[PDB]
């Protein structure tokens, strides 16, 4: 089992200040991405307009982002990991390299081979900073 | 593995019926010809898997000319098999010769067997 | 025995075949033939 | 020639410059002691003695190139030894050391004599032909000359039997030393300073010889797998071995193997006449498939009666052959073969193997 | 009695090597078991080697192995040979089945070796799947990755034994050490499970192409099948040296010199070729846990094999159809090894989907129904 | 000039690569006709010519290959 | 995938060590080396290669060690604790121009030059793709590909876009040896040194592999012989079965 | 078990049978390797030929097309048939 | 003592005062080895027709040996110049009486012969044996032809083979006993009349290294023979080759010596009982012999152990055989001739086979000197040339599956 | 006993000593180059300790 030395460090905090109003950034948590990212207003609105049903997917982006502007995406662009690649896919947010498949601004998995909206990590903001 | 009881069921099965006797005979012979056994100088009842009770037993019971021929018709095939060569036509198997000389006795072997079995669970 | 020592004559023998070989199919790669154009 | 124990000594010059020496030891045989003493005796003469164990005797024999065996015949025990002239020193004195002080150990006795006497006795009686004689001289000769040739576990024999069968017997006056190739007089010498000298004049308390008793007109069957045989034995006087000799021969006898005598144009048949001090048997014999032998008895008791006198006279001189081929070291013979006709009409008769095909004596 | 059989150590020796009463029918499929021997040993023997200077560590594996390569006297021989040497073992391993396959060495009498084998096939697998993982180049530490999301998917225990394996919450530096203690080890367990393979082939003795038995006619060790041994032993060994002097990485993916970093993954995951076909599975079934279900059914329905042939007669060598069908299953498992290399694509999904059908089919019917078919030929025809 | 440059220039006016020069080359006329329309940043299929070029480029690369060794 | 995606296959050059007996051409060794450091050195590291790898390949161990002390070295700091260097030695290790992956990204574009040291067995078309590549770049990327600001487009490239951008130009080297220095010239040398550094027992490997291919080819023929002689007196028995 | 050791290796009773043999260093090694390698293994091939070849061929047309659909899909005539699938 | 008669057939008679019995015969070479498959046995069909005549009191019998054949009239010494007239108007009247005779009675005869060599584990083994050694040639028949050959055998044929082989050049009349050797003389010229002819050419023969396998499960025992090519009567290690034999000598493992033989291997196939019997031979042709073992084992499982231990003691010849060894074997072979030499028939035989097939004929003195001649080191090298490292022909019978094949029994020749 | 199969095209022309050194000379060196190629193996393997 996890070894007092691996089992604690999990919390990883990353400082969120310097990423941009509207940006992608990646914070190796668990030996894994956890693709963070502070919505930018446009796209925080247009999601919170786009209809969770016409999604295949059952997710909606107010589940999805605990802080609204701060949210956190793990790194696996799909279902079975996707190096995730940055601003591509039906929606033109991510695309799952791995398979060159679809995904959206809100993660999910909106087009190609992976099953479900990418997994949410306990994106636990304490003031200016934040721990997976 | 399936029984000489249940196999010869089903052979009965069909030879009694005239259209799958007309359709499948032809097509048995010619299967025959070409497994290709009949050219090593073995008659089918040869390949039988020897090794099992029943058919232990059925060697056990067979006649002295039967056995002796038995063995030398094993050890021509495994020479040959050796050797990687085949019997010419004249001297291969003619249909007429597989004539199948140990099915009676492992079909005797499988009626004890079933009779036991089923007086076990009268 | 004299499988060890016999052992040697056939090792040597094809190792100074090849070794003898080698550097006369490739002597014009080498380094040893090349390093002159350089020095 | 004798020494003061009066063991006999004969010497006479052989063709093989050989030294076939050989000690007949009178009355030792399988007649004397009780059922297959005389067997297992044989057996232990030449393992343990108290000059050279078996592991060193048999070694220096094998090295000095001689052969030795021990047979045990229904008259004598006979120790046959075959060696070069150089050696007769050494066997003579080793002869001498096997009649006097052999050991006799119980592991030999258990180990090397029971085994083998054992492993005899069946190699022996598989032959149907040899059984069958065994039972013929048991119904004929019932007691002494008819006691079985070999040890049978049916009568057990413990060691203590056989050495004291050793002792009480093996005496000067019961042992007979006859060589063939070896100088009468350096014999002589080496048999008067070997063991031989230390034997008893006579057995104290033993070798009371017992009269012959032949009886016939008997029969006996013993039933057998293989081979079957029928045998014909017809018990004879000493002075009558001339007469059978010649019929025999007349007719075919296993010493002379050869074709174109009557009983050899029926398959498996032989005749022979067994020559004893006292008594003798001829036996006409026919073995083989059941069914053969049913036919072949019949024929083979015709023919022995029913033999013309001019043939038989004319089997004379086939029978001084046969006579003079007998005549071993061993076992020498003096029979005057005549031409007087000899009856068989007193016949006994055994029969081994498939009992219900072989007839009985009253189909003759 | 001559020392080769009054010690008992050579008596052993003897019973296996110089005595063992093979049939004198035998082909040279039957050498394979000796090829698969002898690897078990260079597997071994370059493996105890590469130990010597591999190091465990995350940081290091990548790096000691290319010091391994570079820097160790003989250490690239050492390398190459241990790594194609493992995929020979399974070239030769999957000619062992193929041969167990065609001829009813599955049958009756020999039921339990032919269990042992799968064992140690399943076995296997696993070290070499955990030796690879060893390198930890790219594609080392996304197969670890894959495999262990994919037993994520037991019903209950699937998200506890995860973390059990990885001894973290990620492929990481105790997931390689584990993996390389195991990986030493795990080969030791395996020449148990061949010598109990061998125990269990020495009750019965091996059979033959031809099926009958063999007791008529049957040909000592020594003179004979060890100097047949000796030439695949040398085929085996020059093919060997043909791959492991010349074109060593052949058989290896090009990406695995890149070493492992978790924020990129490449283009494509693939095993290592020999665990292609059973990867192929794996996708053909869409649900994670039947996805990994059926997998383990594709390696332990040879189990269930010897029960479904129903064949009286033993071996193909014999039989028209069930030749077709064993020819037509072998196809199609290297179609599902090509499959298992490609992208899940418009074709290949549904391709592979059909192509692990016929495969499990093949077991459970085809084996079945074309055995009992030609039991009821071979009776008809002779009469 | 090196000679990787004049062993294109060779092959591309072989009879073998030919084909493929032409449809290219018509290729790039259609896809900048493509261009050429106001609307073309709206098109979801902007068509290129990767795949012809891909095309003409291994039939050159076959016939630069096995020569080009020879001259260096 | 697209053609696109997987990349152009790299055709296959008849390189001077291809042939199952031919060595690395050391001239190219030496010749590459120049150009790596003239050029690569630049943006890519090549950690695993250390001088002492050169002496009797490309170099002799004078000019190793001389190019060894042209730099400079982190050595244990001295005793009184303040950071020390030393000049560099046959066993140090090549350097990069990046002191870190972040450096290297920053300074172009956030594209990461890969280490050389494995390119060559870390790419699918090994030595060609690596020539394949450098002599890839078109003057004019097919019509109608639009690529990512910084990126040049190379057909060999999987994706079709790479950061990189053509480097090897026409004489951009004057060789030591006089060889002229055409741009598939420098292309060659460059990826045969890197096939070396990739595989410095090439050489070493491939003859091992001769002696070996001899010693068991004559072996295995000798194994056929033996056993087909000692097989003679099996496939030379004849029955006879004479039952009544 | 089925295979004792060589002095019963459970084979029936076998009699009449005469297995004669020469040497070796008395038979011609090799005999006829070279004329036999050929022309007996070309008969075992044709024999043994369509076991392969009927199998082969199938998967293979089958992987065949597979791999030709899949080439035709990804190019600029199969863009719309890539996106209805 | 040697007389060559009128018609310049050759009488060869060892008399001796001290004979038991006399006797006489007509050889007339030209056994088994003269006859071809077709034919074969025809030799001792002709030979047990001939000694079917009227004996006159005499007992006539056949000889029927391999290469060989004669008819033998034992008699009394006295008798003895009568059996020779008998014996010389046998061969003298032989073409006539081959013609007059049915020869169905003989066949039968001959026939059952033939089927006792096949039933005596022994003799099938040993005929087996020298049929497989010299496979291809006329050496390898039967001396007794088989059941299927006797059958087809018809008047003419004995006609041709008796005066194709009985003529003067290839007919001898031995004769042993006590008795004047020019009477016997006297009384054969004036009786002996056969036809002129030159001596036939005799077959040649080859020895080849075979293994022939009659394996009977039936019988109780496994009866197996090996043997290398050994010393024809020509050859001048005849007496080496015997004493080579006898160094390894008999052995009956219920006989009472059984535990005190000196060869080495009784001592060693008793510690397990590995066989029931065996005896070492060297059979003897005119020009080619078999030198080897016969050998019975009880238990079907040690069949392997022997064959190993006695081959092992075998490559021993050429190493380490010990003065010891090679004088117990001289002595014993010594012994063993002048026991072969005792009985008159046995040797009138002995002259007629060396007369026939050698020309000249060793006095035993001068046997007894030649072998004392050897030493350990003449041994050791005949034992190199002839035994180390040969090939060896095999003979099997019954519960023979332990037998291992050739190789394996061949390769035991020379492991060290 | 019987008529044996001919042999005589599968006989060998060389002697019969002849035959036999030369089976012990490709026997031989097949053991020979086997110790080489062992002792080659067993010396890299080795070097690695140094
Ligand atoms: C300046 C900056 C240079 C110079 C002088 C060279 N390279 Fe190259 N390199 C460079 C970048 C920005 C990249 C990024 C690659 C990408 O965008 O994916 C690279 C990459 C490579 C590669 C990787 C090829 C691949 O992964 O498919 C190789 C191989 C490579 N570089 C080799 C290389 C060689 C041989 C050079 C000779 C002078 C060379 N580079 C120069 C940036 C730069
Ligand atoms: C049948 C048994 C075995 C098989 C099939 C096997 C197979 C493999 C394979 C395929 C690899 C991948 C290496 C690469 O791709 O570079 C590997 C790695 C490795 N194996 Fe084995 N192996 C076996 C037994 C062993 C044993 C007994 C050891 C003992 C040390 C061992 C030690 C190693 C090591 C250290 C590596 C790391 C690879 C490296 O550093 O290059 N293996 N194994
Ligand atoms: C290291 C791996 C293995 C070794 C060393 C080994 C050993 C052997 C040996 C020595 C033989 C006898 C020669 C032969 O029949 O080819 C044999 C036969 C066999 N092999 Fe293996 N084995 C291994 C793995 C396997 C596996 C994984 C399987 C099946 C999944 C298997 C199935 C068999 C069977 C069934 C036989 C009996 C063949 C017959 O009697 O016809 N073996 N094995
Ligand atoms: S890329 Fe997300 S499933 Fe493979």
């Amino acid at each position: 089992a996890a070894s007092a030395d691996v089992l604690a460090m999990a919390k990883v905090e990353v400082k969120l200040g310097a990423i941009p109003e509207g940006k992608n950034v990646i914070i190796k948590w668990q030996g894994k991405p956890v693709f963070i990212r502070h919505r930018t207003a446009d796209e925080i609105e247009e999601a919170n307009q786009v209809d969770i049903k016409t999604l295949r997917d059952p997710q909606n982006d107010a589940d999805r982002v605990k802080k609204p502007e701060w949210l956190i995406m793990l790194g696996i662009c799909t279902h079975l990991g996707c190096v995730p690649i940055g601003e591509a896919g039906d929606f033109g947010g991510w695309f799952c390299p791995c398979h060159g498949s679809h995904y959206d601004i809100s993660g999910r998995i909106r087009k190609g081979p992976a099953p479900l909206n990418l997994e949410i990590p306990e994106y636990d903001f304490t003031d200016d900073e934040t721990l997976l | 593995v399936q029984s000489m009881t249940s196999v010869v069921k089903a052979a009965n099965f069909i030879l009694a019926r005239p259209t799958l006797s007309k359709i499948i005979t032809p097509l048995a012979q010619k299967f025959t010809a070409y497994a290709g056994y009949r050219e090593m100088g073995l008659k089918f009842n040869d390949l039988l898997l020897e090794e099992t009770p029943i058919m232990q037993t059925a060697i056990k019971r067979l006649p002295s000319e039967l056995n002796y021929s038995r063995n030398f018709r094993i050890l021509t095939a495994h020479q040959l098999a050796l050797s990687h060569q085949l019997l010419p036509a004249e001297k291969a198997v003619k249909p007429e010769e597989d004539d199948n000389y140990l099915i009676p006795y492992i079909l005797e072997a499988e009626k004890e067997a079933f009779e036991k079995a089923e007086l076990d669970n009268i | 025995a004299t499988i060890f020592g016999g052992a040697f004559a056939f090792q040597g023998f094809f190792d100074v075949a090849v070794n003898k070989w080698w550097e006369e199919h490739n002597k014009a790669k080498l380094w040893k033939n090349v390093k002159g154009k350089f020095l | 020639s004798s020494i003061p124990n009066s063991v006999k000594i004969a010497a006479k010059e052989s063709a093989t410059d050989l030294t076939k020496l050989s000690v007949i030891i009178n009355n030792a045989g399988s007649k004397t002691g009780k059922s297959g003493v005389s067997h297992l005796l044989s057996k232990f003469t030449f393992l343990n003695n108290g000059a050279k164990s078996a592991l060193r005797f048999t070694r220096e024999s094998e090295l000095l190139g001689g052969t030795f065996e021990s047979k045990v015949t229904r008259d004598a025990l006979i120790l046959n030894t075959t060696f070069l002239k150089q050696d007769l020193p050494y066997y003579v004195e080793a002869l001498g050391n096997v009649v006097s002080n052999t050991q006799f150990a119980p592991h030999e006795f258990n180990e090397i004599v029971l085994p083998t006497a054992n492993a005899e006795t069946k190699l022996a009686n598989a032959n149907p032909a040899f059984k069958g004689v065994e039972k013929l001289h048991e119904i004929t000769f019932r007691r002494g000359l008819g006691n079985p040739l070999f040890y049978n576990e049916s009568t057990p024999i413990k060691l203590e039997e056989v050495a004291q069968f050793s002792k009480e017997q093996f005496s000067g006056e019961n042992i007979s030393i006859v060589a063939e190739g070896a100088n009468e007089e350096d014999l002589t010498k080496f048999v008067s300073e070997s063991a031989f000298c230390y034997l008893p004049s006579s057995s104290s308390n033993g070798a009371k010889a017992l009269p012959t008793n032949t009886f016939t007109g008997q029969e006996a069957r013993v039933p057998s797998s293989g081979a079957s045989s029928a045998l014909i034995g017809i018990p004879v006087k000493p002075a009558d071995f001339g007469k059978y000799e010649v019929l025999s021969a007349a007719i075919g006898t296993s010493t002379l193997p050869s074709t174109s005598t009557p009983l050899a144009q029926i398959p498996g048949a032989t005749s022979h006449l067994y020559k004893y001090q006292d008594a003798g048997l001829f036996v006409i014999s026919v073995s083989g498939e059941a069914s053969q032998v049913a036919q072949g008895i019949k024929q083979a008791k015709s023919v022995a009666e029913s033999v013309s006198s001019s043939a038989l006279s004319e089997a004379v001189k086939a029978a001084e052959l046969s006579v003079a081929l007998q005549s071993t070291v061993d076992s020498p013979l003096n029979v005057k073969v005549v031409a007087e006709e000899a009856p068989i009409s007193k016949f006994n008769y055994v029969a081994v193997g498939d009992l219900d095909v072989l007839p009985y004596a009253d189909e003759l | 009695m001559p020392t080769r059989k009054s010690n008992t150590y050579l008596s052993l020796v003897n019973s296996y090597l110089i005595d063992s009463p093979q049939p004198s029918s035998i082909n040279y499929w039957w050498n394979l078991g000796s090829l698969l021997g002898l690897c078990l040993v260079i597997q071994i023997a370059s493996g105890v080697f590469l130990a010597m200077h591999y190091s465990s560590n995350i940081e290091l594996a990548f790096d000691s192995v290319e010091h391994i390569m570079r820097d160790v006297n003989a250490g690239w021989l050492i390398r190459y040979i241990h790594a194609n040497g493992a995929s020979f073992f399974f070239i030769c391993m999957y000619l062992h089945i193929g041969k167990a396959l065609y001829y009813g060495s599955y049958k009756q009498p020999r039921v339990m070796l032919w269990v042992i084998g799968v064992v140690i096939f399943i076995l296997t697998m696993a070290i070499a799947f955990m030796g690879y993982c060893l390198v930890y180049g790219q594609m080392s530490h996304w197969g670890a990755t894959v495999i262990t999301n994919l037993l994520s998917a037991i019903p209950f225990i699937g998200n506890d034994i995860v973390p059990f394996i990885w001894g973290g919450f990620s492929v990481s530096n105790p997931t390689i050490q584990r993996f390389f203690a195991l990986h030493f080890l795990l080969p030791f367990i395996l020449a148990a499970l061949v010598c109990m393979h061998l125990m269990a082939l020495h009750v019965h003795g091996s059979s033959n192409p031809v099926g009958i038995t063999g007791n008529i006619d049957r040909l000592p060790m020594h003179p004979y099948f060890i100097f047949k041994d000796l030439i695949t032993v040398f085929v085996f060994l020059l093919i060997f040296s043909l791959f492991v002097f010349y074109s060593p990485n052949t058989l290896g993916h090009p990406d695995n010199y890149i070493p492992g970093n978790p924020m990129v993954t490449p283009p494509s995951i693939v095993p290592e070729w020999y665990l292609l076909p059973f990867y192929a599975i794996l996708r053909s079934i869409p649900d994670k846990l039947g996805g990994v279900i059926a997998m383990f059914g594709a390696i332990l329905i040879l189990l269930s094999l010897p029960y479904t042939d129903r064949s009286i007669i033993r071996g193909n060598s014999f039989k028209v159809l069930s030749k077709l069908a064993f020819y037509l299953f072998v196809f199609n498992f290297i179609l599902l090894g090509n499959l298992g290399q490609l992208h899940v694509e418009v074709p290949y999904i549904q391709l592979g989907q059909f192509a692990t059908a016929y495969y499990f089919a093949h077991y459970i019917i085809v084996v079945p129904v074309i055995s009992t078919l030609e039991n009821i030929l071979y009776y008809i025809g002779t009469q | 000039a090196d000679p990787l440059d004049t062993l294109r220039e060779e092959c591309t006016k072989t009879a073998a690569c030919k084909p493929f020069d032409h449809h290219f080359h018509e290729c790039i006329e259609r896809v900048t006709k493509e261009q050429e329309e106001p609307d073309y940043e709206h098109k979801h299929y902007k068509e290129d010519c990767i795949e012809e070029f891909f095309h003409l480029q291994h039939c050159v690369n076959d016939c630069v290959a096995p020569r080009l060794f020879n001259r260096l | 995938m697209t053609a696109a995606e997987h990349g152009l296959h790299p055709p296959a050059y008849n390189w001077p060590h291809n042939g199952m007996f031919e060595t690395f051409d050391h001239a190219s060794i030496r010749r590459g080396f120049q150009v790596y450091r003239e050029v690569c050195a630049a943006c890519h590291s090549l950690d695993r290669i250390a001088w002492r790898n050169l002496v009797g390949v490309s170099h002799t161990t004078s000019e190793a060690k001389a190019m060894a002390e042209e730099l400079e070295y982190d050595d244990e700091p001295d005793d009184e604790g303040k950071p020390r260097k030393r000049p560099g030695k046959l066993a140090d290790y090549i350097p990069g121009p990046y002191e870190n992956e972040q450096a290297a990204r920053a300074a172009n574009q956030g594209a990461y030059p890969p280490d050389l040291s494995l390119i060559v067995k870390a790419r699918h078309g090994g030595s060609d793709y690596i020539f394949s590549l450098l002599t890839g770049y078109p003057d004019e990327p097919p019509a109608g590909v639009v690529l990512p600001e910084g990126s040049n487009y190379n057909p060999y490239f999987p994706g079709g876009a790479i950061a990189m951008g053509r480097v090897l130009f026409d004489d951009l080297v004057e060789y030591e040896d006089g060889t002229p220095a055409t741009t598939s010239q420098m292309a060659k040398d460059v990826s045969t040194f890197l096939n070396w550094a990739s595989e410095p027992e090439h050489d070493d490997r491939k003859k091992w592999g001769l002696k070996a291919l001899v010693v068991l080819s004559s072996l295995y023929l000798l194994s056929i012989w033996v056993k087909r002689f000692k097989w003679t007196p099996i496939k030379n028995r004849k029955f006879r079965f004479d039952p009544p | 078990t089925y295979m004792g050791w060589w002095g019963s290796l459970g084979s029936p009773k076998q009699k009449y049978i005469t297995q004669y043999t020469i040497s070796p260093y008395a038979a011609k090694p090799l005999k006829g390797a070279a004329y036999n390698a050929v022309f007996n293994t070309f008969r075992r091939t044709k024999n043994q030929f369509l076991y392969v070849a009927i199998p082969f061929v199938v998967v293979w047309s089958i992987w065949t097309r597979a791999r030709d659909y899949n080439e035709y899909l990804y190019t600029k005539e199969g863009r719309e048939e890539l996106e209805r699938v | 003592k040697y007389t060559t008669l009128s018609n310049g057939v050759t009488v060869a008679t060892e008399t001796n005062p001290a004979a038991k019995t006399s006797s006489v015969g007509l050889f007339f070479g030209a056994g088994s080895r003269s006859e071809h498959s077709h034919s074969n046995g025809i030799s001792a069909l002709t030979t047990n027709v001939l000694a079917s005549q009227s004996a006159k009191g005499s007992l006539l019998t056949a000889k029927n040996d391999r290469e060989f054949n004669g008819i033998i009239a034992q008699t009394t010494n006295d008798n003895i110049t009568e059996a020779g007239k008998l014996i010389a108007s046998i061969a003298s009247n032989a073409v006539d009486i081959v013609e007059k005779t049915d020869l169905t009675k003989h066949k039968q005869y001959l026939s059952a012969q033939a089927s006792a060599v096949e039933a005596d584990p022994k003799s099938k083994v040993l005929s087996h044996l020298y049929s497989s050694a010299f496979q291809g040639y006329s050496l390898a028949l039967p001396t007794l032809g088989t059941t299927e050959s006797v059958e087809n055998l018809e008047n003419q044929d004995s006609l041709r083979h008796l005066a194709k082989h009985l003529v003067n050049n290839n007919t001898v009349i031995a004769a042993s006993g006590n008795f004047d050797h020019d009477k016997l003389a006297d009384a054969i010229e004036a009786n002996l009349k056969i036809a002129e002819g030159v001596k036939p050419e005799i077959k040649p023969a080859s020895f080849l290294g075979s293994e022939v396998r009659m394996r009977d499960d039936t019988l109780p025992k496994a009866y197996i023979s090996i043997a290398v090519h050994g010393e024809g009567l020509n050859s001048p290690n005849y007496y080496l080759a015997k004493v080579a034999a006898a160094i390894y000598g008999d052995f009956y493992l219920h006989s009472t010596i059984a535990k005190f033989t000196s060869p080495k291997l009784a001592s060693i196939v008793q510690e397990y009982n590995i066989v029931e019997s065996y005896n070492h031979y060297s059979k003897s042709f005119s020009d080619t012999g078999i030198w080897g073992y016969y050998a019975e084992i009880a238990d079907k499982f040690t069949v392997d152990d022997f064959t190993h231990f006695s081959l092992k003691e075998w490559n021993r010849l050429s190493i380490s055989i010990s003065e010891a060894e090679v004088a117990r074997a001289k002595a014993q072979v010594k012994t063993a001739l002048a026991k072969e030499l005792a009985n008159s028939f046995a040797v009138t035989s002995d002259i007629a086979e060396k007369v026939l097939l050698v020309g000249h004929r060793q006095s035993l003195r001068e046997a007894f000197e030649k072998i004392d001649a050897i030493k350990v080191n003449d041994v050791k090298e005949w034992g190199k040339s002839k035994v180390w490292d040969r090939d060896i022909v095999i003979s099997g019978t019954g519960l023979i599956e332990d037998l291992l094949d050739y190789n394996r029994n061949r390769n035991e020749m020379a492991m060290m």
